[PDB]
């Protein structure tokens, strides 16, 4: 319902920020996978740009059927890029 | 775990039992969807009453059979499940007032007890499978169980999962091989109760890895069962069930040289709210109850919350409870409970004709309507005709119809999801592409 | 041997301008760029980390481990990258 409030359907993109300074990086990555799953579940077509604290979690989120990197989805892996 | 195993034998049976045990009124919505047929199915409930004088005459079964058309109800002193060849009758009708109509209207290879298969104790190293060894081995129509565990994870008790699968009325060739994929340490912790069982294999790794799931031949497995044992340590709503959702979504997305969505998978959820993430093509409303959801209606999701209703039903009819223990986990004779109390370890004994005779108990199975003598009845459009013909010919008692979601829609669709309908009326439309829940005797 | 000031931003600090210090903070700005140009992020993953092609991403997704194979003319052909 909150996604219906912010109009995800007409939104061109959705940006998920991450708390880089966290006690457990896997926990923050897991919160982000919840965010991504929820947003894709309400709407798979919408673009998602997200921060990734670990590289293998990027592999986990690649396993999502709704995730489609070719068209408009991006994953920014902080460890990989640094 | 018994409900999960029965769903493994016949997909969507856990939903059937859960809806039977929960008390639901009759609801009709005007707009044509699968939800009308599902809501008609869930309205029926489990009941018990004594048979009338008409049914206690020349013989019990013959008078009991085929009389369900006039009674408008279905029947399931000892516990009797689909009998063949003042006594209680277990009825699946809707409302207890109309259920009160039958009475008023008179017009060494096995285990010691013989209930389950048994074999010599085995070492954990004997059944450990590596990716190569699992890959070369031919696994088809088998059971794969993904287990999320750590050192601090509590004991799931997979023994109650493995007993219902290997019952005496199942031949050794008819058995389904069971492979547990997960951390080796946790599986070792629970292996001691498991080493007495046959056809069990262990694969260290994680279900998130696609390589392991390819090695265990998911595309041809009969059921994939996802469990997490760490739910008691984690308390936050978000932290719960993330591994299960990821495993289900990764299995769905996996592609084979076909799409993994058609793979049958059952996932255990501690939090009902997560159920919306299981199916991508589903409308999600938080207010919607768990039983109304598509993943539960199709039998792909199970949660223990529904079992709460049992506490009510068990009070009103004690017999009901034990019948459940007969429909799941195989048979639960008091001698078996006495042996568990004394030893806690299942033990096998030398076969005697008495044990071999104790195999007539029926078992749940799926019947395919496309191929078989009932093909003509499939397009006829009368469920009650199928019911009567099956009862007369094969004495097979059918609980209900496991039906494609989009069959009622005129335009053909590629969806494979099927929902259960319990005790459909006599005048119920029937399509060729349906499954029948049935109880079958030993052969 | 530098003038330190907590008010000074990291990009203006002497050790960062010398290329001897790094932090993930700067990488945050990537999100903004990644929204306005999708392809630019690809260029980043090409300029750093070498060349991670769709095929390599698929292989890592399937296996999570690098694999070596016998050379073929096609494999030796895609070496033109600067
Ligand atoms: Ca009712
Ligand atoms: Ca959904």
């Amino acid at each position: 319902h909150d996604l219906a409030r912010v109009k995800i359907e007409s939104a061109d993109a959705c940006l998920i920020l991450a708390n880089k300074y966290c006690a457990d990086p896997d926990a923050e990555d897991a919160s982000n996978i919840m965010r991504v799953i929820s947003i894709k579940n309400y709407h798979p077509k919408i673009r998602i740009i997200t921060q990734m604290l670990q590289y293998h979690n990027k592999a986990h989120l690649l396993n999502i059927p709704s995730w489609n990197w070719k068209e408009g989805d991006d994953a920014i892996c902080l460890a990989e890029l640094k | 775990l018994g409900f999960i195993a029965q769903s493994c034998l016949a997909q969507g049976l856990s939903t059937m039992l859960a809806n039977l045990f929960s008390m639901r009124s009759f609801i009709k919505i005007e707009e044509d969807t699968w939800q009308k047929y599902y809501l008609e199915g869930v309205s029926n409930e489990m009941y018990t009453e004594y048979l009338s004088s008409a049914f206690v005459g020349l013989s019990f079964p013959t008078v009991c059979e085929l009389c369900f058309v006039k009674l408008k109800l279905l029947m399931i002193s000892r516990i009797l499940i689909n009998p063949g060849n003042g006594t209680l009758g277990f009825f699946i009708a809707s409302d207890a007032k109309e259920v009160k109509r039958a009475f008023f209207y008179c017009k060494k290879k096995y285990d010691s007890t013989g209930m389950f298969h048994w074999c010599a104790p085995k070492e954990i190293e004997k059944v450990i499978l590596t990716r190569s060894e699992a890959a070369m081995t031919v696994l088809s129509g088998h059971v794969v169980v993904c287990i999320f565990g750590d050192v601090s994870s509590a004991l799931i008790g997979l023994r109650n999962l493995v007993m219902p699968l290997r019952a005496s009325n199942f031949h050794y060739h008819e058995l389904k091989h069971i492979v547990f994929v997960g951390s080796i340490e946790y599986l070792k912790r629970e292996w001691e109760t498991l080493h007495n069982f046959p056809k069990v294999s262990i694969l260290p790794g994680t279900p998130l890895s696609r390589a392991d799931l390819r090695a265990v031949n998911i595309n041809l497995c009969d059921m994939c069962v996802i469990l997490s044992a760490n739910q008691n340590n984690i308390d936050d709503t978000s932290l719960q069930d993330k591994e299960c959702i990821l495993a289900s979504l990764n299995i769905k997305s996996m592609q084979f040289d076909t799409t993994g969505v058609n793979i049958p998978i059952i996932t255990e959820l501690v939090n009902d709210t997560n159920v919306q993430f299981l199916d991508q093509d589903d409308d999600d409303d938080p207010d919607t109850e768990l039983y109304l959801t598509q993943p539960f209606a199709c039998g792909t999701a199970f949660a223990v919350s529904v079992l709460d209703s049992l506490m009510s039903a068990t009070y009103f009819n004690d017999n009901i409870l034990t019948l459940i223990r007969t429909l799941v986990t195989g048979g639960a004779t008091p001698e078996l409970e006495a042996l568990i109390a004394e030893e806690n370890a299942l033990r096998g004994g030398y076969s005697t004709p008495q044990t071999l005779a104790n195999r007539d108990r029926c078992r749940v199975a799926q019947l395919a309507l496309l191929d078989g003598p009932f093909a003509d009845l499939g397009d006829g459009g009368c469920y009650g005709d199928l019911f009567c013909k099956a009862l007369k010919t094969y004495n097979m008692l059918c609980f209900g119809i496991y039906r494609l979601r989009d069959a009622h829609l005129s335009t053909p669709s590629q969806c494979t999801k099927r929902y259960v309908i319990t005790n459909p009326p006599y005048e119920f439309e029937l399509v060729p592409t349906d499954l029948i829940f049935c109880l079958m005797q030993f052969d």
